[PDB]
């Protein structure tokens, strides 16, 4: 903490911040009450809803953290990453 | 009308409802409005169920599925006392009492295991994954340690007995 | 006769008029709205008595205003002729218990008629349930008693304003027509030496274009307006001429972007104003505009006409020219003058009837649009009244009114006085009216009109000061919505026993006297000089026979709450205001006692309040009991009244009702049988009366704190029951259902000791914080046992089961004996909302005694927190050994400027010890003898009306002539003080001390409810800081000024901890808790979470807010 | 460019020639002509 | 036996300021608390209370007691 | 010309190009900061940013579909205008004409609105924060106290000092272990008050 530089955020910078692309307005399935795919709240882009728990029922334990499951693409980690990770919308 | 109805079904509600569920909910809603008009009273669930021809469980299911969210950023009731999004608690917050109690449990358990013999404490630890989140089966332990699956089973049983003595049980009882 | 218990009256002047039904404001308004038998009965009674009254009801009127729907072909018509009600299905206690809005069916006969078919088809249709009002002016909705409070609004009509502009150096005059519903229009004159019109303030325009657009031609315009040069100048400077040219110009200005069209513009102008629907001026609007503009009998109900607009123009120019009297346009001569908005003739109360009527009107308008749409999309011969009308809008409007509205306010049942004061309030805040932000200085300030119409003493002291006020004692509502007041009739200097009701405007013309003015033995004035008031609030005197009207009772200007205070006249207005606000918070006690000294009006306030239970027949009681009382009228009808017992009110206070009548005592209609909360023998009793002595005492009553004996704790003198109700519901989630069972998991055995079979706490079982009221268990959950939990379970051989404990427990800091439990089951015949299979409510009732910290207060705005409760001996006792029950700091009363409390204390002492005055031949003795309050036994109560109280001479004389209480000596000296023996030291105090009996109240600002602490508790979600409130373990807010003060000290590390460790940092909170418990030193703070929230938020506004270090990138 | 964009949309519709029968059948005829083209 | 038991004036004249006194006594209190929570490592760097100590005490009371006695000294880097 | 010189020179000296005026990609707030949190009773809690992001995503999708097929200039231009209005409402709802009222009862919240005003982040959750380890109650007068003494009722003192009371209870062996100490303080036995 020495200086909070602030300035215009170009398109390249916003792409750099984003960990993915949001392509749908879907939020959560009305029955399973889980985030849908690649919409808002998507785990593939933002993060896992439950600690280290992916979406598809595959790798589901604290031991094997720091890997991406090829089924749903969720990167197992702490749920707190959902408070940091941010996406973007291409117009 | 087709495009308007389709897109109203697919983009009007915050929680996306599938089109067949949209037509089911709107059908039961309009027919319920009708029966309110004729009977002049709130219809009973069984009458609604026989009207829709489905079972009451489906009636309750769709009735609960046909709601809408309430916005957090709304007047909570007073003039300006924050909003509805500043009165409900979260579940992901780590209750510090729980965290410190769990850490104390970890310390006490580790000390009690250290009380036991080195091999005994080790085998029980792997059997219950106290070093790593994945406990190892009896045979699973009998590779790095070099003991037979029934041998490791036996010493695991003796460890279970030893820790079950009243000696190393007064402290751990109170943590449940 | 036997209506009220005997209360000696110190009043000097007889009152011809009796106080009306104090709750008339709500009951009569809703009677009118329903148009039931009562409203029409009063209508015919007034008609045969000659009194004016609206002879058309409320509901039927709004139905009739809806003309039959006409399609584009106009072939079809629906007639809503007659509306009717049916008895409600649910009883009132029933509706309260199972949470049903107390409503009744509402049918109406719809008649279908088509010219093409030439046939009439009549069929009855049901519009929906209608929230009905109980006899005590409340709407029991969803089990909670709401009350709809009146609303003050600016009446529709014309209003002229005079102002001064500093730049212009000359006066500026404006006019505004405020419609009931439609769009608004303004007419400013000589803004810059010309007159112009604001059609919704769309654009700059002149008056000449408007007149030309109308059929009125220039020649007659200048003929009528050639006598004023300003308007001639406006006419000549206007280059445009011709009706078509002006009309197209104004149409283009109003709706630019399209070519002007004659028919479209004419239709637009007709639609905006002349259409009866868009500009529906209320009956009050036309009623007042005809009187103001002076037009002699215009159309009784209708829209503004061109004649009205020209009349307003002429009125405005006449006002501007300086002429003060001018011939009315098509009317008599009238004064032309500016009118102030704040005058109470311009202010109208929207009683409950009108509010509910307006909401029904909006719902019916939506219904009209819906049926018109259906008619446009429906085939003939398949159209029926049953099928076409949609009833959703009416029900969905009358339901969205009573809930989610400022005017439908939660009842406050702290006591009967609070009930009445909630019923009679006139909330200026609300939809379509003066909001909190819109408040100014003028509206809050009292006006000379507020005399007998709106109590100026009492009002909330908060930011909404003065906006909300209580209706005066004798106030009554004009049918147009104005407030009337009663005045006696005076003729040739002789005040007559005849009464007339005057509104806020009619009062101006006449000159009104003062009720306090004395009168001779004959009915004439005793003194030629008499105080009077006149136009503009002037107070000048007018001796001799010149007045015509006088106030009927001196308490006209004071509401019920303020009227209760005795010796009000001696108190400052501020302290009387605070004493009126406080008297609406006294909680009922275990045993209530009527004031020894009080106004003579508490009987009426108690009786007309709905809490008390009075008889509807004159018979003989046959069975008296705590739960119920049975009576037998001479006719033969047997009626049993059920007395509520310890049923929770809205404020969590008991409503225990006692019984006064014996077995064989005769009864009269309206007589009182059972007291209510804070009542005694039908007399209001908001508290107890204590022996008070004024003296500083060791500083424990410093800064207005209070010292009271342990006698009050000992004898339960100040003790109040409090019943809390918390409930839990067995809902079904996606995993499964919830079970209410005694078999709660992961618990000990003794915790579930007092539970019932199905997991409900027994009745009569004392509880404490943490006790289990009802045992509930979650269906299941995905449990991934942690390694430590796995090992521990293996060791102890316990099976951690998917079912998880979620039982209801008493919130922290609580105590009480359960008094009742109610269970509602889905599978049973009872109905519940969707999902909830079972619902359980438990009542926990405690007897809070008076303790330290509790807020106490008297009637005159003297309040204080208890600071110490000395034993009975430490109290400085009197010459006969009686300890004083309460000490109060004298230092309050001089600065507080409320010496009325000292008067009350002396008169309370006088009331406690009787007096005998016979043949004394003294002036005060003569006054007492003629009044009839001469021979008074000890203990009986005494009455001093609010503005005819006992003169100080009376108090002095009675003090001289008190009854000797013991041994033949009077403990109080003629000065009204007494010798106080210090209880602790024992020596007599150096000088006498003032003592007497003062009425104190136990406020609802109890300490137990305020107390709250927090080690660590719930945390918010969007920002991880702790959340607020007491119910959720909320940490106090460290506002901006706190951090400013801490910076002023130079304390930086305390600020760091109070901002990062003690909130807003998830990593640091667990660490600090661990370090404190382990004893390790506090760890270094990190960064706060709210800062990361902010940087992420300003990252999402396309501002690359980057945190950088001096040497390149930083470490975080 | 004004507030309540629907008003500007309605103006953007403006005045266009409503189609009577022969007009629109001829338009559809040239539509199918262009389709084959 | 109170917050005001060590009077402040001696501490100010000892440390020549008031804020410096707060931070310096706080550092000493931290050191004594770290010593009291050693629980067995016995690091040579840590130094226990120089003045007598009660069976249960706050570290800061002892730190300020040491300042009042004056045996403790500070030195800015 | 002075104002023009100020802004143009401010852009010239700074390395960033002016084209940041016209954004191409819209960042979306992390979901946890706009929670669609579950509520008991089958109901839901949604923050208005969810609605505004849904609106912009919907309009962008519709614009893409309209561009994919050969579409008239009028419809596509009105669609781009709709997208512009949606983005403007997202960043600042109510800065042009009527606001995006959403449900109709109240204007929807927007990104800038959370960063502004009395209830904004700057003045409500960065300068003045709520704090743990605190309490509140009515105050009475105590004369017998000395100048540096204040009285705390039993309950408030016990609740404020929970960690310290736990540590002292475990150290004196009044309680066996930490969890038992928690249970005993919650019970409120006399030894806890001592
Ligand atoms: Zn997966």
């Amino acid at each position: 903490f020495d200086e909070l530089r602030i300035g215009l955020a170009t398109a390249d910078d916003i792409r750099q911040w984003s960990h993915g692309e949001v392509k749908k307005p879907e939020t959560i399935n009305y029955r399973t009450l889980k985030p849908e795919k690649d919409g808002l709240f998507c785990e593939k882009i933002f993060g896992p809803t439950r600690d280290w728990e992916c979406y598809c029922g595959k790798y589901k334990r604290v031991r094997f953290k720091g890997i991406i499951c090829e089924r749903c693409g969720v990167e197992v980690t702490r749920a707190k990453v959902r408070r940091e990770r941010m996406g973007h919308i291409e117009l | 009308r087709q495009a308007i109805t389709r897109a109203m079904a697919d983009q009007a509600r915050t929680i996306r409802i599938p089109v067949h569920m949209v037509e089911v909910i709107n059908k039961l809603a309009r027919v319920q409005r009708q029966m309110l008009q004729d009977l002049g009273r709130e219809p009973t669930p069984e009458e609604l169920a026989k009207e829709l021809d489905m079972t009451p469980e489906k009636v309750i299911e769709v009735q609960k599925y046909g709601r809408e969210p309430i916005s957090l950023h709304t007047p909570l009731g007073e003039d300006g006392d924050s909003e509805f999004g500043d009165l409900i608690e979260d579940s992901e917050a780590v209750v510090p009492a729980d965290a410190v109690s769990f850490t104390l449990l970890q310390e006490q358990l580790h000390s009690v295991l250290d009380t036991l013999s080195e091999r005994e404490a080790g085998v029980v630890s792997m059997r219950f994954g106290l070093t790593d989140g994945q406990p190892k089966t009896l045979d699973e332990i009998g590779k790095v340690y070099g003991v037979t699956r029934e041998r490791i089973r036996q010493i695991e049983s003796k460890t279970m007995s030893k820790l079950r003595h009243p000696s190393r049980s007064q402290v751990l009882r109170d943590y449940l | 006769a036997s209506t009220a218990p005997l209360r000696i009256s110190f009043a000097k002047i007889k009152e011809p008029l009796e106080v009306p039904n104090l709750l008339a404001l709500q009951t009569e308004s809703f009677d009118w709205l329903l148009g039931n038998d009562a409203w029409k009965a009063r209508v015919e009674s007034a008609l045969e008595s000659g009194q004016d009254v609206p002879t058309k009801s409320g509901l039927e009127e709004i139905f009739e205003e809806i003309s039959p729907i006409e399609d584009f072909s106009g072939s079809m018509s629906l007639t809503f002729r007659d509306h009717r009600f049916e008895p409600p299905k649910n009883s009132i206690d029933e509706c309260k218990d199972r949470d049903f809005t107390y409503a009744a069916p509402l049918f109406v006969t719809a008649e279908f008629t088509n010219n093409e078919t030439g046939e009439i088809k009549s069929q009855t249709v049901f519009m929906g349930d209608f929230p009905l009002m109980t006899n005590k002016g409340t709407f029991v909705i969803n089990g909670t008693e709401r009350v709809v409070v009146s609303q003050l609004v600016r009446s529709p009509g014309v209003y002229f304003d005079s102002s001064i502009d500093k730049t212009s150096d000359k006066d500026i005059f404006s006019a505004k027509i405020i419609p009931s519903r439609g769009a608004w229009l303004e007419m400013e004159i000589d803004k810059r030496d010309m007159v112009g019109v604001r059609i919704d303030r769309k654009r700059k325009q002149s008056v000449t274009v408007l007149l030309k657009a109308l059929g009125w031609t220039t020649e007659q315009i200048l003929e009528e307006f050639g006598e004023y040069e300003s308007m001639r100048a406006t006419l000549e400077k206007d280059h445009t001429q011709g009706q078509d040219d002006a009309l197209l110009d104004i149409y283009r200005k109003l709706r630019p972007g399209e070519p002007p069209t004659r028919e479209a513009a004419q239709t637009l102008l007709e639609n905006l104003y002349f259409n009866p629907k868009r500009y529906d001026l209320a009956k009050v609007g036309r009623y007042k505009v005809n009187k103001k503009l002076g037009a002699d009998e215009p159309l009784d109900a209708g829209v503004l006409t061109t004649d009205d607009v020209i009349a307003t123009i002429k009125y405005l120019v006449k006002l501007h020219a300086g002429e003060t009297e001018t011939v009315g346009e098509s009317g008599r001569e009238i004064v032309v003058e500016t009118d102030d908005i704040d005058h109470f003739g311009n202010r109208r109360i929207r009683n409950v009837g009108e509010l509910i009527q307006n909401q029904v009107r909006t719902g019916l308008a939506r219904m009209e649009r819906v049926v018109r749409e259906r008619m446009t999309t429906q085939d003939v011969e398949a159209i029926t009244p049953q099928t076409l009308i949609n009833i959703r809008p009416v029900v969905a409007s009358i339901k969205e009114f009573f809930g989610t509205s400022q005017l439908s306010q939660f009842m406050d049942q702290n006591n009967p006085l609070s009930g009445l004061t909630h019923k009679r309030r006139l909330n200026a805040l609300g939809p379509g009216g003066l909001s909190r932000e819109r408040a100014g200085f003028e509206v809050r300030d009292v006006h000379p009109s507020h005399y007998g119409r709106m109590c100026p003493i009492e009002t909330p002291e908060g930011p909404n000061i003065g906006l909300i006020g209580s209706l005066a004692s004798y106030g009554r509502i004009n049918p147009f919505g104005f407030i009337e007041t009663p005045y006696r009739k005076v003729v040739e200097g002789q005040v007559t026993d005849d009464v007339d009701y005057l509104t806020a405007d009619e009062e101006d013309r006449f000159v009104i006297a003062q009720a306090n003015a004395a009168l001779g033995d004959d009915m004439r004035f005793a003194e030629a000089r008499v105080l009077v008031r006149r136009r503009g609030g002037e107070v000048d005197y007018v001796p001799g026979d010149d007045v015509d009207y006088m106030d009927v009772s001196p308490r006209q200007m004071v509401s019920v709450a303020t009227a209760m205070i005795p010796f009000l006249e001696h108190d400052d207005a501020n302290r009387a205001l605070m004493g009126a606000n406080m008297m609406r918070q006294a909680v009922p006690l275990i045993k209530s006692e009527s004031p020894l000294v009080g106004t003579g009006m508490e009987y009426r306030s108690a009786a007309d309040a709905g809490d008390v239970v009075k008889a509807e027949k004159a018979g003989v009681v046959q069975e008296v009991s705590a739960d119920y009382i049975t009576t037998t009228n001479d006719d033969g009808t047997y009626i049993t009244y059920r007395l509520a017992k310890f049923s929770r009110s809205n404020q969590g206070t008991s409503v225990n009702q006692k019984v006064i009548v014996a077995e064989g005592d005769r009864i009269i209609e309206g007589q009182v049988l059972a007291d209510g909360p804070a009542t005694e023998n039908g007399e209001m009793a908001l508290g107890k009366n204590l022996l008070v002595a004024f003296m500083p005492w060791e500083g424990h009553n410093y800064e207005d704190a209070i010292i009271l004996s342990q006698r009050l704790v000992q004898d339960d003198v100040l003790s109040s029951i409090h019943i809390e109700e918390h409930e839990v519901d067995a809902r079904d989630t996606k995993l499964g259902p919830e079970e209410i069972t005694r078999d709660i998991p992961n618990v000990s055995e003794e915790v579930l000791a007092d539970l019932d079979e199905r997991g409900i706490i027994r009745i009569g079982a004392e509880v404490v914080a943490g006790d289990i009221l009802v045992g509930k268990v979650t269906p299941k959950g995905e449990t991934e046992l942690t390694p430590e939990e796995r090992l521990l379970r293996a060791i102890f051989g316990e099976k951690a089961r998917e079912v998880r404990d979620t039982s209801l427990k008493v919130p922290h800091g609580e105590i009480g004996k359960v008094i009742g439990v109610r269970v509602f089951d889905r599978e049973e015949g009872d109905e519940l909302p969707p999902g909830v299979n079972q619902l359980v409510r438990v009542y926990v009732a405690q007897k809070r005694k008076i303790t330290d910290g509790d807020k106490l207060a008297g009637r005159h705005g003297n309040k204080g927190v208890i600071s110490k409760i000395n034993p009975i001996e430490d109290m400085p006792f009197l010459e006969d050994g009686t300890p004083v029950d309460i000490i109060l700091n004298p230092l309050a009363v001089p600065s507080r400027m409320n010496p009325g409390q000292v008067l009350e204390i002396h008169l309370g002492w006088l009331a406690s010890r009787g007096w005998d005055v016979s043949g004394l031949a003294e002036e005060w003795a003569q006054r007492l003898q003629v009044i009839g309050a001469d021979k008074v036994e000890p203990g009986t109560n005494v009455a001093t009306p609010v503005f005819d109280g006992a003169r100080e001479d009376e108090l002095a004389g009675l003090l001289q002539h008190t009854i000797p209480n013991r041994d033949g000596e009077r403990m109080v000296l003629p000065s009204g003080k007494a010798r106080l023996f210090d209880g602790r030291s024992g020596e007599p105090f150096p000088e006498p001390i003032s003592v007497g009996y003062m009425y104190i109240l136990k406020l609802h600002h109890l300490v137990d409810d305020k107390l709250h602490a927090r080690s660590t508790g719930p945390y918010s979600m969007i920002t991880q800081q702790p959340l607020g409130g007491k119910a959720q373990f909320g940490g106090q807010r460290f506002g901006e000024m706190e951090v400013w003060a801490l910076e002023a000290y130079g304390a930086a590390y305390a600020l760091q901890e109070l901002l990062t460790i003690k909130s807003d940092d998830v990593t640091g909170r667990v660490k600090v808790y661990e370090a404190i418990v382990k004893g390790e030193n506090i760890p270094e703070p990190g960064i706060p979470e709210s800062f990361k929230v902010l940087i992420k938020e300003m990252q999402s506004l396309c501002l690359n807010v980057e945190v950088l270090s001096s040497d390149g990138m930083s470490i975080e | 460019a004004t507030a309540d964009p629907v008003k500007d949309y309605l103006k953007q519709i403006g005045k266009v020639p409503l189609l009577n029968a022969e007009q629109e059948v001829e338009l559809a005829k040239r539509i199918e002509a262009g389709l084959f083209a | 036996e109170g917050i005001i038991n060590p009077p402040i004036d001696e501490l100010l004249e000892a440390t020549d300021s008031k804020y410096s006194l707060v931070i310096y006594a706080a550092k000493r209190a931290r050191q004594i608390n770290a010593y009291y929570s050693q629980l067995g490592e016995g690091l040579l760097e840590y130094v226990g209370p120089l003045v007598d100590t009660h069976v249960h005490e706050k570290p800061l009371s002892i730190a300020l007691r040491e300042i009042n006695a004056g045996l403790l000294t500070s030195e800015a880097i | 010309a002075l104002k023009r010189l100020k802004v143009v020179s401010a852009f010239l000296q700074t390395s960033n190009s002016p084209k940041g005026m016209v954004l191409d990609c819209v960042p979306v707030i992390p979901p946890d900061l706009r929670p669609m949190v579950q509520l008991d009773g089958g109901r839901f809690a949604t923050s208005d940013l969810n609605d505004l992001y849904r609106r912009v995503i919907n309009r962008n999708n519709r614009l893409k579909r309209l561009l994919d097929l050969g579409a008239p200039e009028i419809i596509v231009n009105n669609e781009k205008r709709m997208l512009q209005e949606a983005v403007d409402a997202l960043f600042d709802n109510g800065r042009r004409g009527r606001p995006v009222t959403g449900p109709g009862n109240r204007p929807l919240k927007s990104l800038s609105d959370m960063l502004k005003g009395k209830q904004g982040r700057f003045r409500q959750n960065l300068l003045g924060k709520r704090v743990d380890y605190s309490a509140r109650s009515v105050i009475v007068v105590g004369p017998q106290l000395k100048l540096h003494q204040c009285g705390l009722p039993k309950a408030m003192a016990l609740e404020l000092f929970k960690p310290f009371v736990m540590k002292r209870l475990v150290d004196l062996n009044h309680a066996q272990n930490i969890k038992s100490a928690k249970r005993m303080v919650e019970r409120g036995r006399t030894v806890v008050y001592d």
